[PDB]
RNA sequence: GCCAACGACCAUACCACGCUGAAUACAUCGGUUCUCGUCCGAUCACCGAAAUUAAGCAGCGUCGCGGGCGGUUAGUACUUAGAUGGGGGACCGCUUGGGAACACCGCGUGUUGUUGGCCU
RNA sequence: GAUUAGAGGCCUUAGGGUCGAAACGAUCUUAACCUAUUCUCAAACUUUAAAUGGGUAAGAACCUUAACUUUCUUGAUAUGAAGAUCAAGGUUAUGAUAUAAAUGUCCCAGUGGGCCACUUUUGGUAAGCAGAACUGGCGCUGUGGGAUGAACCAAACGUAAUGUUACGUGCCCAAAUUAACAACUCAUGCAGAUACCAUGAAAGGCGUUGGUUGCUUAAAACAGCAGGACGGUGAUCAUGGAAGUCGAAAUCCGCUAAGGAGUGUGUAACAACUCACCUGCCGAAGCAACUAGCCCUUAAAAUGGAUGGCGCUUAAGUUGUAU
RNA sequence: AUCUCUCAAAUAAUAACGGAGGUGUCCCAAGGCCAGCUCAGUGCGGACAGAAACCACACAUAGAGCAAAAGGGCAAAUGCUG
RNA sequence: GAGGUGUCAGAAAAGUUACCAUAGGGAUAACUGGCUUGUGGCGGCCAAGCGUUCAUAGCGACGUCGCUUUUUGAUCCUUCG
């Protein structure tokens, strides 16, 4: 008739994977984390010192205060319905690095550079993305084994 | 037995399988505070072997440890230490060696002369003001029991008498009897000068010639009598402070794919020709009787 | 009695009527609950920012006091 | 398995290092009591070995014989080197050393029971009485410390692991006893 | 007490498992699942005939008791007493909870108004899907008439609707009947209780070797 | 082609067995006076070398176990979405789209970093 | 975590034994145990792992370059970090949207009994019952349609003209008995007829219409009207008879186009007696097991009565379509 | 009033006198920390030695233990001993 | 900091009324009607059988499928001016 409290229904949020138990690999303490960086939260089930609660595992947000061995992240939590900006402290192994900026930061380089090679030829930029267009009009030869190749059913008898 | 054992079993790491690290000091040493983001640790490795001890200063990184400088006891026959390379006193000069093999990289040679008259007192260095604060390091012994007066702490005693600021106590220096302390500094001056190795000979000069056919042989091959061992170890200290030449080598080279050598690994073709004849040999063993 | 205690009908039609209200995008944000120095250090560098044009060039001439900086590339 | 053996001439795989050295001898007395029944068995071993022995507390209260958790029912002591090979031959004359076949664990180890412990070169001493003993001798080879170190440990292999035949030959070879293959 | 199953004909819940503390449950005698010459090898009974279903039916276990004792008592009458293998392919591993009015003795005076609503266990059931065979009869090819007519009299004890496959299998193998023989004829299949062995090749040699030994010598 | 120290990801590294291993090495290995620990110098601790490459370890072998990868089971199972679609009901079919999984067959057997070092 | 079935095994755990005084010599057997399988599963089991989803990002609040700043805790550039001012920056960095958005106050009124529905779902045997998840509705909502109706399907509503649309066109009832079709269906006390929806089963049916598999047949099949049908052998099993025959171990053949130790009446012997069979006869298709359409049977309730009504039956029923 | 697994429909939330349980305490160590050692069990051995203990060598991915419910978690620990 | 409110956001609190009362309630029972069927009552499919012999003249085990709601309940839809 309940949940309440603080770690309920975490038989699979903080379960370990198949055979990734054991000593946490030591790169997790070695990562550098800055202020304003973006970060994910997967609560690591083998470290009880300040897990995120279950309402923040899965959620990304911006660091804005780093300490000795934990980080104070800003995670958007939807309440009803006024989305709040939370201010969560978590440790390091309950955090990963985002990748969602990482593609864009290589798009900022190239749009700086696709205009840089076009700095000399002049024209023209064509910087912004497009979603998938229709392909074109082709024509395709068989050329290579003319048609039929002809699938026709016979699908029951069984 | 033990077949679905293997589907579920996963392995302790690599260097807990080899038995080399411990990963319970490794987390706790190399932890820097995550607000002093990337300024490294600079710990001090001391690893010892049957032949030759090893001291490297290093700091870990994501991609394996970086190493700033390393110094082995095998370099010591340059400086007059011919045999007896795993003494405590032979461990002293190696930790003395990197503590001058590294300050040339920083140019910290005008400052922090260190305990130039070594006698066995805990002369942690002083930060000489208006500029360069002293180099910092922390001891990493790893997998040796830190018992009272082990060989690994003379290497530490080499470094703090070299000039590197390491926090340490004396409770694992030799001869500081914990019943009860007994800040007896002078037993270092008998150990860091190696004299109790010599006084082991002076208490064995008289009993057995076969004792010299036993342990501390080959001092007899070099005529190393049991009297002048300090005079070796005094001379090293003023000669290690001459030139740590960092072991430059210009062979360049005889290394490449000599000679084959180690039994390359049989691709699938010649695997199949091995199986093709073996199946042909077994029917040939069967066609023999018929 | 027992007809309807604890339902969610009409609860996201309400929450999507005066709608779902993203927070903000504030240029500056509160440093309330940050590391408390850190912030006393930045409160000391905020006062000592004195050179806009004047001393900001001058200390390069002080770098040449060691004919530059050949040595300190290490630590 | 299908690796070319080819016998590069360094050794015939003889014994330069497989030399089958006796590792240790461990002693024990399992007497289901304590007190003077304990400490008289304790002062058996201090003169029999020259090492001060250790007791052993019982594991769990079994109540079939009323031994209890931490009751110290049993005494045991280990002997390594320069005292095993004299105590065992003392224990072998009373054994009249044609000892039965098992007596031989499959890991190359062998131990035996004895009675009437006075005949191990000691006085009868009626103040302490008699005490029945079990012996157990563990043999080894040069190299087994690899199994038992803190730093770079590791197991051994198919050989240097001792088979039972390595323990029966070595008992047939020296000490000249037959194994009484019943 | 022996509740009718006009009231229990569908998959109405996600299925009850069998706990390990609730002992006091009724002990059934649905303990028999294979009948006939269960010990005969694959070479003795090559014909296999299933009784395949047509709904997501939930079968009672009363019906499955009747469906085996019906097909036994034609095949011990019209097939010879050993020439077959009736096999239930379908186990009744569920619980049904029966809140019946055992409300005699008339003075407990709180019995249930709606207080409380615990269930009460009085048997099993067996759930079925479309195209899931319920019984399979492994026999010889001679009694093909005697078995496809034996299963008609097993239909009329089951609810729902059933369809009667004669297989292209070679008995209870996973193999097709002709494809059984081709893989059998040299070394590649091995006899067992009522089944075969599947490509004993990898590895490494001796299993290839010794199974090649006895087929040679 | 290697070795040591220190690692990273943590089985393509693991396990079993068998073979080989120049040099650098590592070990194995000798001792108990000191430091030092032990019921026991086995473990640790400290001293230094006679022996050995047996074993560790390293490299490999095996239609090996496992684990890794790919095809394939499969446009399958399931599933968003739609109908005044079928059926007595279970349930099914169609349309619009997303689309797995065991098994099975194949193919791989660690890759690498920093620092010294050997060079068969 | 339940769990069916057998297979293999030196075994020495072996239970009966057995050849043996026991066997310790050995034999199988049976129980386990071990090995490789196998049947079926699981709200409180997982190796694997969807769709529907949840989070964040998508540029000037940017991108680099510089030397400055700091008391510091960390650092020999008194480097890192976080900042304050300069230098360079192309065309502003997915799509489509903007009935205006942003923000205070009055946290002002009312409300804090909900019901219904798809798909999901728990308790109950069920319930127009009970309780939840999602979306949409009713409440508050008229109009068109479903004869009828709070929620169904269309559609949301200022006063009017004109024209054009989900349901229907035999008559009530606007518009087809279609100068459009093929078929299916006979229903003797309810033929059947607009999804929700107003109840219906399993199994049938030589009613009929289609089918899928199996035969036999033009060396003339099926259908109807001829012939022969025992002996070797009362060898044989059966004596309540076996002699061919209640029930048969067997067991062939001889005779021969075709006759079997034999096919028949609830015929105890012989025997009568007929089938099987063949050919005559006629000569075109025939026989059977299925399968699913409508129809039928199943199918039983109290005032008199309901495809909504009449009525309909090469339809005004049902399925597929057309103007 | 409160906790755990399930219901719960792969974020989190979700109900009924739905299902299985728990709590109102216990601990100067069962808190801290540094070092050392590894557990369930099985296997072969050893006087009195079966189920008897205890010594002893190999195997042993947690099948042990962690005050207590249940769930996660832990192997040079968070377990055992100092 | 402590002493405690366990109805745990925390009044200090025993019964009876068939002698009764008021405000109301169909937000709520007993009562008809409705929906429902564990119970009631119920007829076909398949035959293990019984039926001397003989399955179905007459019955018909284990199954299985449907039918009625005046009781028994189940609910709480309608009514407590």
């Amino acid at each position: 008739t309940n949940s309440k409290g603080y770690r309920r229904g975490t038989r699979d949020m903080f379960s370990r994977p198949f055979r990734k138990h054991g000593v946490i690999p030591l790169s997790t303490y070695m990562r550098v984390f800055k202020i304003g960086d973006i970060v994910d939260i997967k609560g690591h089930g083998a470290v009880q010192k300040g897990l995120p609660y279950k309402a923040y595992h899965g959620k990304t947000g911006r660091i804005f205060n780093v300490t000795q061995h934990a980080v104070g992240v800003i995670v958007n939590k939807r309440v009803r319905g006024k989305i709040l900006a939370k201010r969560v402290n978590v440790r390091i192994e309950h955090i990963h690095h985002s990748k969602c900026r990482e593609d864009f930061l290589r798009r900022v380089k190239e749009n700086e550079r696709l205009l840089k090679e076009a700095k000399e030829k002049g024209q023209w930029v064509s910087l912004k993305r497009q979603p998938e267009q229709p392909k074109k009009a082709h024509f395709v030869k068989k050329l290579e084994e003319p048609i039929a190749l002809a699938p026709i059913p016979y699908e029951f008898i069984a | 037995k033990n077949k679905q054992y293997f589907k579920r079993y996963q392995v302790k790491f690599r260097r807990r399988r080899e038995g080399k690290t411990d990963y319970y000091a490794r987390k706790r040493l190399t932890f820097q505070d995550k607000n002093k983001y990337n300024t490294p640790k600079y710990r001090l490795i001391v690893r010892l072997s049957n032949k030759d001890i090893t001291v490297q200063i290093a700091y870990a990184r994501i991609e394996g440890d970086r190493v700033v400088c390393a110094a082995y006891s095998h370099e010591l026959p340059k400086y007059g230490i011919q045999v007896g390379l795993t003494n405590y006193a032979a461990a002293y000069c190696t930790g003395l060696l990197v503590a001058r093999r590294v300050l040339n990289k920083l140019g910290l040679d005008s400052l922090y002369a260190g305990c130039t008259e070594v006698t066995g007192e805990e002369f942690n260095v002083e930060p000489v003001d208006d500029g360069p604060g002293a180099f910092r390091c922390f001891l990493d012994v790893g997998l040796a029991r830190t018992t009272t007066g082990a060989r690994v702490f003379g290497a530490m005693k080499g470094a703090v008498d070299g000039g590197l600021n390491i926090p340490h106590s004396v409770k694992r220096f030799p001869g500081y009897s914990a019943e009860t302390k007994s800040f007896n500094a002078d037993v270092h001056r008998a150990h860091i000068f190696g004299q109790h190795v010599a006084d082991y000979m002076r208490s064995l000069e008289e009993e057995d010639e076969e004792s010299f056919k036993r342990q501390f042989s080959r001092y007899i091959k070099l005529g190393i009598r049991a009297d002048d061992l300090e005079d070796i170890y005094k001379k090293a200290h003023q000669a290690i402070r001459n030139d740590p030449t960092h072991k430059v080598t210009a062979k360049k080279s005889s290394a490449v794919t000599k000679k084959r050598w180690n039994a390359k690994k049989l691709t699938n073709e010649q695997r199949k020709t091995k199986i093709a004849a073996h199946k042909a040999a077994y029917v040939a063993k069967l066609q023999s009787e018929t | 009695a027992k007809s309807k205690n604890h339902t969610n009908h009409n609860q996201n039609k309400k929450a999507h009527r005066n709608g779902i209200k993203r927070p903000l995008r504030k240029r500056h944000e509160s440093t309330l609950g940050m590391d408390v120095k850190f912030l006393i250090n930045q409160r000391y560098a905020r006062k000592g920012n004195l050179s806009r044009e004047e001393s900001v060039k001058r200390y390069n001439e002080r770098i040449a006091s060691q004919k530059g900086k050949p040595k300190p590339v290490t630590l | 398995m299908a690796a070319v053996t080819k016998k590069i001439k360094r050794d015939p795989a003889k014994n330069p290092m497989r030399d089958l050295h006796i590792r240790k001898l461990c002693l024990n007395i399992c007497v289901g009591e304590s007190g003077d029944r304990l400490t008289r068995a304790a002062k058996v071993l201090e003169q029999l070995t020259g090492q001060q022995p250790v007791f052993s507390k019982a594991r769990y209260t079994v109540r079939s014989f009323g031994i209890r958790r931490n009751e110290k029912i049993a005494v045991h002591c280990t002997v390594r080197g320069a005292k095993a090979e004299e105590i065992l031959e003392r224990g072998l004359k009373v054994r009249e050393y044609e000892l039965r076949r098992e007596n031989f664990s499959s890991t190359g180890n062998f131990g035996f029971g004895i009675q009437e412990h006075i005949d191990l070169g000691i006085k009868y001493d009626p103040s302490i009485g008699i005490y029945g003993l079990d012996f157990y001798v563990v043999l080894g080879r040069p190299g087994y410390n690899v199994n038992h170190r803190k730093r770079k440990s590791g197991t051994v292999g198919f050989q240097h692991r001792l088979t039972k035949e390595d323990a029966m030959k070595w008992f047939q070879q020296k000490y000249d006893g037959i194994i009484l293959n019943t | 007490g022996r509740r009718p199953a006009r009231c229990y004909r569908y998959c109405k819940n996600k299925p009850y498992p069998k706990s390990r503390f609730c002992r006091g449950v009724p002990d059934p005698k649905i303990r028999i699942f294979d009948l006939g010459r269960k010990k005969a090898t694959v070479e003795d009974f090559p014909l296999c005939v299933h009784l395949v279903s047509d709904e997501y039916e939930q079968l009672s276990s009363e019906a499955l008791e009747a469906g085996r004792i019906c097909c036994n008592k034609y095949l011990v009458k019209y097939c010879g007493k050993d020439q077959f293998h009736i096999r239930m392919r379908l186990h009744p591993f569920h619980v049904i909870r029966i809140n019946k009015m055992l409300s005699c003795a008339g003075a407990d005076r709180l019995q249930t108004g709606m207080r409380g609503a615990f269930g009460k266990p009085q048997g099993t059931v067996a759930r079925v899907r479309i195209g899931q065979p319920i019984m399979s009869v492994r026999s010889s090819d001679r009694y093909k008439a005697q078995v496809i007519e034996a299963l008609r009299r097993a239909k009329f004890k089951f609810p729902g609707r059933q369809k009667i496959y004669v297989s292209k299998k070679w008995g209870f193998t996973k193999y097709e009947r002709e494809r059984y023989e081709e893989l059998r004829d040299d070394n590649r299949l091995e006899p067992d209780g009522c089944n075969v062995k599947y490509r004993p090749e990898h590895g490494p040699i001796a299993a290839w070797e010794k199974a090649q030994r006895d087929v040679y010598a």
